[PDB]
């Protein structure tokens, strides 16, 4: 033994425990998720109010990264932070060698490789947050999600935190009675939905919605925060559901 | 050097001289200056001989690299790839480079990059020093959305012009046609375009 | 236990216990209470003195004219970071014409504290802040952790015993929240609350250390028998 | 610095230096001792640019005296001068080279034989019987080729020098305010007081 | 150090009692060779600030892109990055007046002559010039090159003082400024007749002109001109 | 016991985190196969999709390198998109330094030297990772050359991968003990790829549908990889006979 | 002002019937003065000879260094290093500092101890090799001494013969150029005997 | 200097004349100017002689090291980018001029390559001084689909024309022949059209002609045992 | 990130062992055996060409490579090991040796830059030993004919006849027995199949042999003709073929 002692050492199963243990720092973390909808994605957060002093709709937790691509994560909130520092300057570069702003499938790979970086040395720790992101490029909406391992594929629907099973399967009925596909204002609602249920594995206090956006037909394809009377509506439309 | 870029109603045509001088000498005759960087996107170059050949060979290797992460590259981002090659060293550079390509989205598209390192997107662009002697006849005869036959025409009829008037322009003309169909190469002979 | 011996390693639940051990130094801290209204915000410290030779430990940094923060744990790692925080304000003066955000402020304290925690060699900062600041947005209090987390309140206490001074202000949220216009009675609000961390001791002229920033008020700290009117 | 001239008879060197400064319009002295002992029987006289001059010979003279303790010996005049000269040679193609032009007198204890080398500040090496630099020799080489043998004595050298200054006041344009003279042999080095 | 290849010639401005105006032609020069003729030197950032930009072409399109940048990290982690932390007039200016110095103390200037022009958060009027050596002025009517030898001495007639600008409408100001345009493609040789014009107010916002012709020009008594004696 | 942590050499001459670096590899539990025809290149791997939440066009374990040089992995896919990352870093490099495109057997070579230097050099840890290069080559003609976490590689002329390789070998090697000739005998590449697809059938004992593999094909001067539809054409054509 | 002839001299090396020549001047001036003329500008790194003309600090830098590598090759090697070897050692080394030169005109003249074979080979200053059969000149003198060796040598001379063919070169090339002279020295080299004669010449 | 180099049916001949020179005067009289970069990869040189030189042999060894490590043999395209590179980074200031030329798996090649770093392609190339004596020859007998015999001719009286009449050009004519599927045939002083006719007078002296102030014999041998 | 591993990995133990070394010692007697022989006209190197699947084409994986034209190296131990040892030995006979003196390296003096590399992997920070042993032969024009071993610790030997990895034990008496000061070179390739005969278990030909020669000039491997001092490289890999005939006369 002594192999989970040390980052980017090879058990004798051929695992690196110190990536399984930053897993679990997200695992404690609180819930996050994704939709993939008709023309662009939407992100949502559970945000848990520890005590009444928290100033509302102040402590923001979802990131824009570029003006086209939003992320959220679960785990230590300021290792997710570092994630999207780096995929800023990754944006940037990109941008300015080949004008265009970075596809979402290349942003994906950026992130995922400067993660995977932090598997590959004893002298760095792994991150200790999975990430959920995306956005519209010329080719379309495209939602991901980004483990402490660097492992990322593409999704139609995604879920992480302490809550993950339950919007698993709420998603999973969505992407069932949905095969045509989801609209941008529908998910809205959804993600809504999904996090007011999710919270029951958070019971214990009472939480902040927090809901973001990108669609070719209602946002541009820029990302947006879901603010005011729609934000209203999906809050009322989730607990009509609850009850 | 005369070279020129016109889009037209299929896509996109680059057009050059093969005269290559040191001093009055030709050095090369038969020079091919219409220089590929990708397989639907190209370039006429002109200046300095090792720049332009040194700067095409350092975007062809951002392409090719560009190309199996992110697939297909557009003209535009060529373009701005040449462009921050000649911006950055504007002071160790003597280089005029005109980008032309065909995407299936944008059709056929040209931008010009002077000296300075700007960019400029234009419905067709010309440079060179042999350019000088046919802006007055380019501008009067240019038109958008013409048939592959008429923009021949019109770059072998400019281009004649400029070799005319332009010691260090001269020999056969070359021609790359980019449309959806593929990759056409055109070469036209003095005894053709000297009794036009 | 096996995975406490550098900030590098995480425990088998996940957990970073060079950090954790890290926030135990604030617990040990001195208390200091930090609230705001809608046209200003205070900060309030209970300074500690060595002995009764030695004077009393300073609290309160200034960072800027329209900001600054109090302290509670290791003062020396406070003293960088306030450092830190003084420049960044002076960047964004200096290049943009442009008085720092409190929100940005409390974004860059985040991440130069999360650096320390990712890598090896390194260790965590053993102080935490408490940020106030009038800003284009009005008046602001932040709560820093050297875990990295940045957290925004209308109230709230750091250091030994600040549970009963935080249990106050959640009870007084809707009254102190509401007194603008009135510098005197919002710091009284806050004398009040840190008197609810106090064992033993009680607030004196030279241990006492009040500061306030507001809408026509620059950051300025309150020492010796400036406070005697509080007490 | 001006004239720096040397010989080496049958039992000694003798090295003669000007002892006026010059710094353009006004002599700001009169007494200028252009030399350093770099060990107790080796002697190095300089001439070049101002402020490099004494900052290269003080350099030298720091390193010589460090080899000397370190290893408790003296080093061989021939030695000595091979140092000088790599440094030299190393400074001409620095981005700032020492101008500074040198003539290295030493008895060699162990052959029991004066030695003189002239060195520019190219790092261009040579053993002469006598030797100059700048236009010193330009006045005073016929006089040497024609009285110079090598079996004279310290006087017999010293007289000859005394024509070669007497020369220099002569034909020279500049002012040079006379020579300090110093000679070095097997009991080490001394100045003659009067000359 | 360079020399700058392609270039664009005056820009001109004032300030009149509730905002700015702000115009530049549609002209990329290459020495004498009037190469480039749909070239846009005024570049709006946000709703309440246009930079408009004279000399190298290839630097402009570079600042054009800083300016993008701007935008782009103001608007990061800032949820009223549309509202009371939205990008200012004086910030826009502050930030470019700090590049163009420190870039000609490392001898290696962006060659431009810049006039930026906006509207602040308490409405009040921002008009300030920075160029290739960093040196930075105010003035109630603000021109670069030819402008600052032809325009400035016509605006100055409307607004001489700071005590003219309240008397001074937008129909007024947008009038002068449009003469001065007129005077310089009379007597710049790097000039063209076409150009963009923009209103920063202070009530109505932006209001951006694109594609603006000289107009109303006198050519007639070139007829009656004979020989050179 | 640190000798089992770092890569130095236990007291048997055994390098253990090289060896565990193997186990990683067939953690995906995917298997891959490789076969060279006349004219063509053929890899075949497997494709599993286990959450339906999951974007499936996303999921992939084949990689382009460059136009003529395809590369398939086994083993984690953070490690995977890292080797094609510098793969595909080190063609684009290759061609501008030299002046023609990358052979499959010199990248390969690159690679293993890259391997090699993780089992020497403390402070880097292997890839858990399995790579197989594929082309046709300009020179040498259609090339299989595959590279291990120890910085071994060699050219073959068909190999198998993953869990299951043992099988998928045996399986080729009984069919070239038969042919006795060094590949498929067949002129074009969708013949080769339903021979790919039979014989791993034939291995496994496993039915497939067009989601549950994934192919690609090297031809001269290019690399491609097939759609479910072009799988399904193959699929048909292997029922039908 | 220029390097290569602020301190004059020249060398010159000859071919024979088995055997080899190699002869110099003997003064270094400064410009018009004459300095020393002891300065000799031959060197021997075992059975290898180096002549070098040009700019005199450079010229003793250079021996130096090549005493320097030749006495590592030999330890290394366990061998003496032979002319054709030395002779691309000259031309690395003087091409290592193709941005900032050594000022001189090196010449290498040896008989290699396992063939036989006479060898002579020169170089410009920046390194580049020229391996003649009949004779390789350098110096200030270098236009008069291609002038008296095209005339005067001829192919397979015994050692005898052509110590009076380079002597004369030498001296009638050194009385026509006003930075040469002041003595000579000439080398007849044969397989295992080397033999040095100083010459009487005029000393103006 | 005067150099060419033309393709034929089924390779390419490269030549160079044999003179070297120092302003006005010939330092070498038979000067070898072909230089290999690999077996069947030659290339000649005009400009800096040191620079064609050294820029050939740091490039036919890192050529030499490439074809060992890909267990291929050479390229001429390889040689060529590798050149260009090297050359362009030092902005002129080695000053290689170089016709380059040689047989490999992908065919027959031909190129030039100026200091600046600048390449370009041709069925028949000129350099050096005599590169216009020389460009006049091919300009007038040059046609597609040369035999190897043909080309040889070509060339060779290409170098002929520089000889006769560019001053920096003289001696000997050198010619290397690259054909598909053989060896490259080096053929050291193809012509030889300049040898210099017997003097008038033999200029042996007596014996003891030279006057000699001092004998000595030179210890070349190691120190001694005993 | 950073290397931050700057300390040794190899040190002394208190019975004066160095671990690392012995431990890659013991690695290269797992090998698979070679041998080389010296001839007074030349120099033989031989090994088995261990194929890990009959799928892999063994051809493609060289176990004796050619170093410069007159030198030639074969292993036991780690391939990939030998592999990167390969490449920096190729480049530092140009590195340190061509680009200097204009000519390839005496065998003794390679044999000692390689033997330097390996050193230092045993002092050096964050490192460990290789896990190879190296046999070199060559030829040079002062030195003639010569075969040197040389080990993880990297110190080397001469030889006139020996053998490393699995069977080194038994074939080198075999090759004790064998050897004379008269043998030519088709007598010492003959007792180098004799010799590698004993520790192949399996097949035992051309194609699972891998075998090469120091020996004359090879003028026909040289790629061009006309430069006289040019004959061409010493070193020659023989052909599968060439094994077969000696086999039947074995
Ligand atoms: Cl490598
Ligand atoms: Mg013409
Ligand atoms: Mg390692
Ligand atoms: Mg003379
Ligand atoms: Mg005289």
């Amino acid at each position: 033994t002594g192999y989970d002692l040390s980052n980017s050492v090879f058990s004798p199963d051929g695992r690196n425990f110190q990536v399984e243990y930053a897993v679990k720092a997200v695992e404690n973390g609180t819930t996050s998720i994704g939709i993939k909808c008709n023309d662009g994605v939407v992100f949502a957060v559970e945000k848990l109010i520890t005590s009444k002093l928290l100033v509302p709709q102040k402590n923001v937790k979802i990131q824009v990264v570029d003006r086209h691509i939003g992320c959220v994560y679960s785990g230590l909130i300021p290792d997710g932070r570092h994630l999207v520092n780096r995929g800023r300057e990754e944006a940037a570069s990109f941008k300015k060698l080949y004008k265009t702003p970075i596809p979402i499938p290349a942003f994906a790979d950026r992130l995922g490789q400067y993660v995977q970086a932090h598997t590959l040395y004893n002298s760095v720790r792994p991150f200790g947050v999975s990430t959920i992101f995306g956005g519209v490029d010329k080719n379309g909406a495209h939602l991901y999600m980004l483990e402490p391992s660097g492992s990322y594929w593409g999704y139609k629907g995604a879920a992480t935190g302490k809550g993950r099973q339950s919007a698993k399967a709420e998603l999973e009925k969505l992407v069932d009675h949905h095969p045509e596909g989801l609209s941008a204002r529908e998910a809205v609602k959804q993600a809504a939905k999904i996090i007011y249920l999710a919270h029951e594995d958070n019971k214990e206090k009472d939480f902040e919605l927090e809901i973001s956006w990108c669609s070719l037909s209602e946002t541009n394809g820029l990302h947006k925060f879901v603010k005011g009377d729609l934000l209203q509506e999906a809050i009322d439309f989730a607990q009509k559901e609850i009850n | 050097t005369s070279i020129m870029a016109v889009t037209f109603k299929d896509g996109v045509i680059l057009g050059a001289d093969s005269r290559t001088t040191t001093g009055a000498y030709i050095a090369n005759r038969v020079t091919d200056k219409l220089t590929r960087v990708h397989d639907k996107i190209w370039c006429c170059r002109s200046g300095s001989a090792a720049d332009t050949q040194a700067i095409a060979d350092i975007v062809q290797y951002h392409l090719e690299l560009y190309t199996s992460q992110y697939g297909t590259p557009s003209t535009e981002t060529a373009a701005s790839v040449f462009k921050e090659l000649c911006y950055e060293n504007k002071d160790n550079l003597t280089a005029g480079i005109i980008v032309a390509g065909y995407d299936d989205k944008n059709k056929g598209e040209v931008y010009t990059i002077p000296l300075g390192g700007s960019v400029h997107k234009l419905p067709y662009a010309i440079a060179g020093s042999g350019s000088t002697f046919i802006y007055g006849y380019c501008d009067k005869n240019f038109r958008e959305n013409m048939s592959k036959e008429e923009t021949v025409d019109f770059i072998k009829h400019s281009l004649s012009q400029a070799i005319k008037w332009d010691g260090s322009s001269g020999g056969v003309i070359r021609m790359v046609v980019l449309t959806a169909a593929g990759v056409e190469r055109l070469i036209f002979y003095p005894d053709e375009y000297e009794q036009l | 236990n096996n995975y406490d011996g550098d900030t590098v390693t995480f425990s088998p639940t996940g957990r970073l216990f060079q950090v954790e051990y890290a926030l135990e130094a604030i617990k040990q801290g001195s208390v200091t209470v930090g609230l705001r209204s809608n046209t200003h915000a205070v900060l309030v410290a209970l300074k500690r003195n060595a002995d009764e030779l030695s004077s009393y430990q300073k609290k309160i940094i200034k960072c800027d004219e329209h900001m600054g923060l109090s302290l509670a744990g290791l003062a020396p790692d406070a003293r960088v970071l306030s450092n830190y925080l003084r420049q960044q304000c002076n960047y964004s003066s200096l290049v943009f014409n442009r008085k720092l955000a409190v929100e940005r402020a409390g974004h860059l304290l985040c991440d130069k504290a999360q650096k320390n925690t990712q890598s090896y060699g390194g260790r965590p900062y053993g102080v935490g802040l408490l940020i106030i600041g009038y800003d284009k947005s009005g008046a602001h209090l932040l709560e820093f952790q050297p875990s990295g987390n940045v957290t925004e309140l209308y109230g709230t206490a750091i250091g030994a015993r600040s549970q009963g001074a935080k249990t106050y202000l959640e009870r007084t949220l809707d009254t102190f929240i509401k007194i603008d216009g009135n510098p005197d009675e919002l710091i009284k609000a806050g004398v009040e609350a840190i008197s609810q961390s106090l064992r033993d001791e009680s607030l004196t002229v030279d241990n006492l250390s009040i500061a306030i920033v507001g809408k026509d008020t620059p950051f300025t700290i309150y020492d010796g028998e400036a406070v005697a009117k509080y007490i | 610095m001006d004239i720096i001239l040397g010989i080496r008879v049958q039992d000694s060197v003798i090295l003669a230096s000007s002892k006026a400064v010059t710094r353009g319009i006004s002599v700001l002295k009169d007494s200028d001792d252009k030399t350093r002992q770099l060990s107790p029987h080796t002697l190095m006289s300089f001439a070049g640019e101002a402020g490099d001059t004494v900052q290269f010979a003080e350099y030298i003279q720091a390193n010589i005296q460090l080899y000397s303790i370190r290893e408790d010996y003296e080093l061989s005049p021939q030695a000595v001068s091979s140092f000088v000269r790599q440094e030299l040679a190393k400074s001409i193609r620095s981005r700032r080279p020492y101008q500074v032009n040198v003539l290295i007198g030493g008895y060699d204890k162990k052959k029991n034989k004066p030695e003189l080398y002239q060195i520019d500040y190219l790092g261009t090496k040579v053993e002469l019987p006598y030797g100059a630099h700048g236009y010193s020799g330009f006045y005073t080489f016929s006089l040497l080729d024609h009285h110079y043998r090598p079996d004279m004595t310290t006087e017999e050298g010293l007289d000859l020098l005394k024509l070669c200054v007497q020369e220099l006041e002569k034909r020279m344009p500049m002012d040079f305010k006379g020579v300090i003279v110093k000679i070095v042999d097997k009991d080490g080095i001394r100045q003659v007081d009067d000359f | 150090t360079q020399q700058p290849i392609v270039t664009g010639t005056s820009v001109i401005s004032m300030k009149y009692d509730n905002g700015v105006i702000i115009a530049a032609d549609n002209l990329g020069s290459y020495g004498s060779l009037l190469r480039f003729n749909g070239v846009e030197r005024l570049i709006p950032v946000g709703d309440n600030t246009v930079v408009g930009i004279s000399g190298d072409i290839s630097d402009m399109q570079h600042i054009e892109r800083l300016l993008k940048d701007l935008v782009t990290e103001n608007a990061y982690d800032n949820p009223l990055a549309d509202a009371e932390e939205a990008l200012e007039p004086s910030y826009i200016f502050e930030y470019l007046a700090t590049v163009m110095y420190q870039r000609r103390s490392k001898m290696n200037p962006l060659w431009n002559a810049i006039i930026v022009a906006g509207v602040q958060s308490n409405g009040d009027q921002f008009l300030r010039y920075v160029n290739l050596l960093g040196v930075t002025y105010s003035s109630p009517t603000l021109a670069t090159g030819f402008g600052a030898h032809m325009a400035n001495p016509l605006l100055r007639k409307v607004v001489d003082r700071e005590s003219d600008i309240p008397k001074t409408t937008v129909q007024v100001a947008e009038e002068a400024i449009v003469n001065a345009m007129r005077v310089l493609y009379y007597r710049d040789a790097r000039s063209s007749r076409n150009f963009s014009l923009a209103i920063i107010d202070k009530n109505t916002g932006l209001t951006f002109k694109k594609n603006l012709q000289v107009e109303n020009m006198k050519w007639d008594f070139a007829k009656d001109i004979k020989g050179y004696g | 016991g640190y000798d089992r942590h770092i890569t130095i050499f236990s007291p048997e001459g055994r390098l253990y985190q090289v060896e565990y670096a193997f186990k990683a590899t067939n953690q995906t539990n995917i298997n891959s196969l490789a076969v060279r025809g006349k004219d063509c290149t053929v890899v075949i791997s497997q494709k599993k999709v286990p959450d339906k939440l999951l974007d499936p066009t996303t999921v992939s374990y084949i990689f382009c390198i460059s136009r003529t040089i395809g590369m398939v992995v086994n083993g984690p896919i953070p490690d995977a998109r890292n080797a094609a990352l510098r793969a595909k870093a080190e063609a684009a490099e290759f061609r501008y330094k030299y002046g023609y495109d990358m052979p499959c057997d010199v990248l390969a070579k690159r690679m293993a030297n890259l391997s090699q230097i993780y089992t020497q050099r403390a402070y880097m840890r292997p890839l858990g990772v399995i790579l197989t290069f594929v082309s046709v080559d300009e020179e040498l003609g259609p090339s299989i050359y595959k590279t291990d976490p120890a910085g071994y590689y060699v050219g073959y002329k068909a190999t198998a991968t993953g869990p299951k390789q043992q099988e998928i070998t045996t399986n080729l090697e009984n069919h070239f003990k038969k042919s006795k000739i060094d590949h498929i005998n067949e002129e074009s590449w969708e013949k080769v790829v339903e021979f790919a697809i039979t014989h791993m059938i034939d291995a496994l004992g496993t039915e497939f549908s067009k989601n549950d593999l994934e192919v690609g094909v090297a031809t001269k001067d290019k690399f491609f990889t097939l759609s479910a539809e072009n799988i399904e054409e193959r699929l048909v054509a292997i029922a039908e006979q | 002002s220029d390097p290569s002839s602020i301190n004059g001299g020249i060398v010159v090396a000859m071919t024979g019937k088995d055997c080899v020549a190699i002869a110099c001047d003997l003064r270094l001036g400064s410009q018009s003065l004459g300095v020393s003329n002891k300065f000799e500008k031959i060197f021997h790194y075992g059975h290898v000879f180096l002549g070098i003309t040009g700019l005199a600090t450079d010229v003793t830098t250079l021996n130096e260094m090549f005493r320097y590598k030749t006495n590592l090759y030999k330890l290394k090697e366990e061998r003496a290093i032979e002319p054709e070897t030395f002779t691309q050692l000259v031309s690395s080394s003087l091409y290592e500092r193709r941005f900032g030169p050594y000022f001189v005109g090196p010449v290498v003249a040896g008989i290699n101890s396992k063939s036989g074979k006479p060898f002579i080979a020169g170089f410009d200053l920046i390194g580049c090799i020229d391996e003649a059969k009949d004779f390789i000149v350098s110096g200030t003198a270098s236009d008069q001494l291609f002038g008296m060796c095209e005339s005067l040598y001829e192919p397979n001379l015994e050692p005898e013969d052509l110590f009076e063919t380079i002597s004369q070169a030498l001296l009638n090339a050194a009385d026509r150029d006003a930075l040469s002279g002041w003595g000579a020295v000439v080398y007849i080299i044969k397989k295992d005997e080397v033999v040095k004669r100083y010459l009487k010449m005029r000393q103006d | 200097t005067t150099i060419v180099g033309v393709k034929f049916n089924n390779g390419v001949v490269i030549a160079a004349d044999t003179r070297s020179t120092q302003g006005p005067i010939v330092a070498d009289k038979n000067c070898a100017k072909l230089h290999r970069i690999s077996p069947k990869i030659w290339c000649a040189g005009a400009g800096t002689a040191a620079d064609t030189e050294a820029v050939t042999q740091l490039i036919g060894s890192n050529i030499e090291l490439h074809s060992l490590y890909t267990s291929r043999e050479p390229r001429v395209v390889s040689a060529l980018q590798m050149l260009k590179q090297h050359l362009f980074k030092y902005q002129g200031h080695i000053g290689a001029y170089l016709i380059v030329a040689g047989v490999d798996p992908t065919g027959s090649h031909l190129f030039s390559i100026h200091a600046h770093g600048s390449t370009d392609v041709g069925y028949y190339l000129s350099l050096g001084s005599g590169s216009l004596a020389a460009m006049a020859v091919l300009e007038s007998h040059w046609k597609q689909d040369l035999t190897k015999e043909e080309a040889i001719k070509l060339a060779s009286d290409a170098i002929q024309a520089g000889i006769w009449n560019d001053l920096g050009s003289g001696s000997n004519v050198d010619v290397c022949v690259m054909e598909i599927g053989k060896d490259a045939e080096y053929l050291r002083n193809y012509l030889t059209p300049n040898v210099r006719e017997e003097k008038q007078k033999s200029y042996k002296f007596p014996r003891g002609t030279t006057a000699v102030l001092k004998e000595s014999i030179v210890n070349i041998c190691d120190i001694q045992e005993e | 990130m950073t290397d931050r591993y700057s300390f040794s990995l190899t040190t002394f133990s208190p019975s004066g062992k160095l671990g690392q070394i012995d431990y890659a010692l013991t690695a290269v007697k797992q090998g698979v055996t070679s041998l080389g022989i010296k001839a007074t006209n030349g120099v033989v190197i031989a090994t088995e060409k261990k194929s890990s699947s009959p799928l892999a084409m063994s051809e493609t994986l060289s176990k004796v490579s050619l170093l410069t034209p007159d030198i030639g190296a074969v292993y036991s131990g780690m391939g990939p090991d030998y592999r990167v040892l390969v490449d920096k030995s190729r480049k530092v006979a140009h590195t340190s040796y061509k680009r200097i003196y204009g000519e390839y390296p005496p065998t003794k003096l390679l044999v000692s830059e390689v033997a330097k590399i390996m050193q230092e992997a045993t002092q050096s920070g964050g490192v460990r030993p290789f896990g190879v042993s190296l046999l070199i032969a060559g030829h040079d024009e002062f030195n003639g004919f010569s075969l040197y071993q040389v080990d993880p610790s990297g110190s080397y030997f001469p030889w006139k006849a020996t053998a490393i990895g699995k069977g080194s034990v038994a074939a080198k008496t075999f090759l004790e027995k064998r050897w004379n000061d008269e043998l030519e070179l088709e007598d010492a390739i003959h007792i180098a199949l004799l010799t590698l005969k004993e520790s192949v278990e399996g097949e035992f030909n051309g194609d699972t042999i891998e075998l090469a020669i120091i020996g004359d000039e090879n003028p026909d491997l040289l790629g061009y003709t006309g430069i006289p001092t040019d004959k061409g490289p010493r070193f020659r890999k023989l052909t599968s073929q060439e094994i077969n005939d000696r086999l039947e006369a074995l």
